[PDB]
């Protein structure tokens, strides 16, 4: 999964 | 609600304790109570609200993905019939996730966004609105899926418009917003080229502004820039 | 209760799904429902029950320790007065922990232990009884602390007596019981010499019986023996 | 903390 903040 | 009898300051204090103890459901309940006092939130308090719900919904999302994968495998050729239980339990988790998203969106709509006039607070809340509609979109399969997606898009876009006008390109809130909206494009809107373009432009414009920053601000901005780079590497 | 309308087999199936999804509160609720159907539990089902509650109470214990440490620091010389909130929140977590322990002990008393006649099941349940009284003892500070400690001791001792008569010295249940009763002696009963003696004798008697085992049973027994050794190393 | 199972 891609990075989110 | 249940926190109506507790002082605002005590709710904030206990949210910080709950964070230290990794009790994120408690943390979220305390911060919901704090919001419902009706006063605006400080920067630190907005951060506590976001951390609490991010951790709660994050665990729900991870569980949902596990269950969805089992369910998908159960519907393959040659899979033995095991009855309604996998679907039922996936639905249980899904409903709880949707409930948490609805709670957060309810706090933003009643009345955090409308009283947020400074660019930093308004962008912060609109980013949250986009994120929690995105989480609803991840599990949506029916006739409102398009409208859920458009709600996320609309919130992110308003946040982007404000951030570009009012914040420097290295501002961490602006960077995190762009990171997440880029993921929305890739994973939800079926727009990988838009995702890639946004991540690249965001990275490059931040790079060009780093020279203006203190050591401490530089550290913060470059950390988030690395997340943009990580996604670009995953996608190219 | 709330699970009264769900089939026993469906509750077990969903407990396994909850384990895979790391949803241990759900897992525990499903297994409580399964116990309340009134039938005895198989080996696999007893394991599911224990895993679920171990994980729930384990998280509560970790949180309690964090909060207790903050509270202790607040009562040191030179510490600034911060009001009742730390104590209140520690008490909240403590009460929830005690509730989980009371739930487990209630299932054992109504009616798992009394219907358990085979040595393996009876020992398994009595070990649980000892463990959950031990967790109550960890947070006890009042006039019933001695009686709580004695309840743990009594349950462990009955389990030990049965295990020594009916099980081989390499049996994993026997080994795990001894491991935990040894920790009871060290951490709860203020008897470090008894703790050390029990761990050493258990280890040595298991070592001497390993020659009787298959490759797979050997692996299982030696894993637990290593835990005994680890504690001995910590304590000597 | 010591090991338990
Ligand atoms: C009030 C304010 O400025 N808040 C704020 C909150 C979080 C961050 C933040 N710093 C970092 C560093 C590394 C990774 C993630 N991260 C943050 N998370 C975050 C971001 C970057 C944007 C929006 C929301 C969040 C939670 C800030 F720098 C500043
Ligand atoms: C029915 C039965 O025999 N059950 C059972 C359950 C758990 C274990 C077990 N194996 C291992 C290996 C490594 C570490 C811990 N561990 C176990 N946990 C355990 C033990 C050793 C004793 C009592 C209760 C538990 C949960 C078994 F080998 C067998
Ligand atoms: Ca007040
Ligand atoms: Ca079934
Ligand atoms: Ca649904
Ligand atoms: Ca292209
Ligand atoms: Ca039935
Ligand atoms: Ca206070
Ligand atoms: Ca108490
Ligand atoms: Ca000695
Ligand atoms: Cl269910
Ligand atoms: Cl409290």
């Amino acid at each position: 999964f891609p990075a989110t903040v | 609600g249940a926190m109506g009898s507790m002082e605002r300051a005590s709710l904030i204090q206990k949210a910080k304790l709950a964070e230290q103890a990794e009790r994120y459901e408690d943390m979220a309940a305390f911060m919901k109570g704090a919001v419902e006092k009706g006063e605006e939130l400080s920067c630190e308090e907005r951060n506590l609200l976001s951390v609490a719900y991010k951790n709660v919904v994050g665990g729900q999302r991870a569980a949902w993905r596990v269950l969805s994968s089992i369910e998908q495998k159960s519907n393959e050729e040659g899979s033995e019939e095991k009855g309604p239980e996998v679907r039922e339990y996936r639905e249980k988790v899904e409903t709880e996730l949707q409930g948490v998203c609805d709670t957060v969106l309810g706090l933003l709509d009643s009345h955090l966004i409308k009283e947020a006039g400074d660019a930093e607070s308004r962008v912060f809340y609109l980013k949250m609105k986009g994120d929690y509609y995105r989480y609803l979109a991840e599990v949506a399969t029916g006739d409102d899926k398009k409208r859920i997606i458009d709600s996320a898009r609309s919130a992110y876009q308003e946040a982007m418009d404000i951030s570009k006008k009012e914040m420097p390109p290295t501002n961490p809130i602006r960077l995190g917003l762009a990171l997440n909206f880029s993921v929305f494009h890739y994973e939800i809107a079926n727009s990988p080229e838009e995702a890639i373009s946004l991540a690249k432009t965001t990275f490059d414009e931040a790079m060009a502004d780093l020279h203006t920053l203190s050591e401490d601000s530089y550290k913060d901005s470059t950390l988030i820039m690395q997340l943009l780079r990580d996604n670009l590497t995953l996608w190219t």
